[PDB]
């Protein structure tokens, strides 16, 4: 999933081609501060999508809630479609 | 009142309207993407000392 987000930071326009002083001084002083904030934002997004040593601890936030649903008192592989299909056998037979 | 014939906008107010934003260094794009691609090297290379390939696709032994 991090690869699908890294692929859209791959398609980010090269803002460093507009760092020259012929773009600094032709531009509105507030549209240049927005441009320098949008360049500081890409480095925030890119330095956290390449923090791949953080994915191994995000996987441990998914494991314990999944593993408790598998500790079912009925069966590990039980679900609603089977347990509804086995209520049809239980209800539509005699008592 | 000779001071009222001088330009009323200060030398300070020129230097803060001409030099309004601290300009972006040429090298701050290199040394910020390089430190972030050094994490792309670490996790995803196959020669790194900390690859994620044995953590995400565990080896069949």
């Amino acid at each position: 999933l991090s690869n699908e987000r890294y692929q859209l930071l791959s398609q980010w326009p090269d803002f460093t081609t507009m760092y020259g002083k012929d773009f600094y001084y032709r531009a509105h002083p507030e549209d240049l501060k927005k441009f320098y904030d949008a360049a500081d934002e890409y480095y925030k997004l890119y330095e956290t999508v390449t923090e791949f040593d953080s994915l191994s601890a995000l996987a441990s936030q998914v494991v314990p809630n999944y593993a408790a649903r598998r500790r079912s008192t009925v069966h590990p592989a039980i679900g609603s479609t089977v347990a509804d299909g086995a209520f049809t056998n239980f209800l539509l037979s005699k008592q | 009142d000779r001071v009222l014939s001088l330009p009323a906008v200060s030398k300070n107010q020129v230097l803060e309207n001409v030099f309004h934003t601290a300009p972006k260094a040429p090298v701050e794009h290199l040394e910020k993407m390089v430190s972030a691609n050094s994490k792309v090297y670490d996790a995803l290379n196959l020669q790194s000392k900390r690859v994620l390939i044995w953590q995400v696709k565990p080896a069949l032994f």
